[PDB]
């Protein structure tokens, strides 16, 4: 009488408890430095700001009552320290009998965990409380956050399509629009890289946070462009001359993703260099096209930043912005970059 | 040379 998705839950941490079991624990005593204290404070910390959130009204959120609020505590956290065995025992390091303190001192990495522990749960619940609800409560980047959700699909097998489906739906809101936000840790990692943007070449063939998050997000991209050069099926020597445009609107305007949508600026590159080559401008007939995708919502082209102050439409976002910046790349049309 | 301005169709219904 249980839903799929909670009964598949159930399955999952059937005899297993909060605790660390005795083998995470011989893990931890094996660490020159043990984590197993700090790891305790993060979910203690993680705990108490959680059910304070859970169970305290706002306009957009009802709060409801604590005991609910233990009861998918106490679940997140035993798919935590299930979850964190199976990872650690797993890695090489410890294959190789190497010191892994260093690898569980990182705390991004436990909250992270445990974010996304408590979001599949209450995704297994279908909680009102919708992502990125839980990482806006833990005060969790999304830069940060996303790399945990490829560890916990690869690290559980017990997880339902259905949730892993979820999980790589969330990193792709992180990935179009969330990690792109004035606060986003994002900037500060563009900085320290001298504001040098990974092409699509560089990250497909570098390897740090920067590398890893371009390379998934140049792989977003490529799928939606795919997809919608399904449309008008257009011609793979097109397809590979939109991608270059879009390219240099990451690489050469990062400016413009702040605080806006991926698809905003793949959408915009698309009826430009159309209408600048022989296959030529098709209109906004893809936007219809466009509603088949699955992240495909009306606030996306209804909506979209000019600057912030008020907030327009696709086509003034375009040609307010987008043409001042763009223009003198697209107008040479009158090289090319590799397509995945 | 460029913009090609014009009304989005007021929708959604």
């Amino acid at each position: 009488e249980f839903t799929q998705s909670v009964s598949r839950l159930q399955s999952i941490v059937a005899g297993l408890k909060n605790a660390p079991s005795d083998q995470l624990i011989n893990i931890f005593e094996s660490c020159v430095r043990n984590p197993v204290e700090n790891i305790m404070k993060i979910l203690k910390g993680i705990g108490e700001t959680f059910c304070q959130h859970y169970t305290q009204s706002t306009d957009e959120q009802p709060g409801s009552h604590i005991d609910f609020a233990v009861n998918r505590l106490k679940l997140a956290e035993i798919l935590y320290y299930k979850i964190l065995e199976t990872v650690m025992v797993q890695e090489t390091r410890r294959l190789h009998g190497m010191d892994m303190s260093v690898l569980l001192e990182q705390d991004i990495f436990h909250r992270s965990l445990m974010a996304c522990c408590l979001e599949i749960v209450l995704f297994a619940y279908s909680s009102p409380r919708t992502f990125p609800w839980i990482i806006e409560v833990l005060n969790l980047q999304p830069f940060y956050f996303y790399k945990v959700i490829e560890v916990v699909i690869r690290s559980e097998e017990g997880l339902s399509r259905d949730m892993v489906k979820h999980l790589n739906s969330i990193e792709e809101q992180i990935l179009e629009s969330l990690a792109w936000s004035h606060d986003s840790a994002l900037w500060e990692a563009l900085q320290v890289s001298a504001n040098k943007v990974p092409t699509c070449e560089e990250v497909i063939f570098r390897t740090g946070s920067l590398a890893l998050f371009y390379r998934k997000v140049y792989h977003l991209a490529s799928v939606r462009l795919r997809d919608l050069c399904l449309k008008l099926d257009v011609s793979n020597e097109l397809r590979r001359k939109i991608w270059t445009c879009f390219e240099f609107t990451l690489v050469h305007c990062p400016d413009l993703m702040k605080d806006r949508h991926l698809d905003q600026l793949l959408l915009c590159a698309f009826y430009i260099m159309a209408k600048v080559t022989k296959e030529e401008r098709t209109f906004q007939e893809i936007m219809k096209s466009y509603r088949n995708q699955p992240q495909a919502n009306s606030h996306v082209y209804r909506s979209v930043l000019l600057k912030s102050e008020e907030r327009g439409d696709l086509i003034k976002f375009y040609n307010t912005i987008y043409v001042g910046r763009v223009k003198s790349f697209a107008l040479k049309y009158d090289p090319l970059s590799p397509f995945p | 040379s460029l913009l090609s301005f014009e009304k989005l169709d007021r929708a959604s219904p």
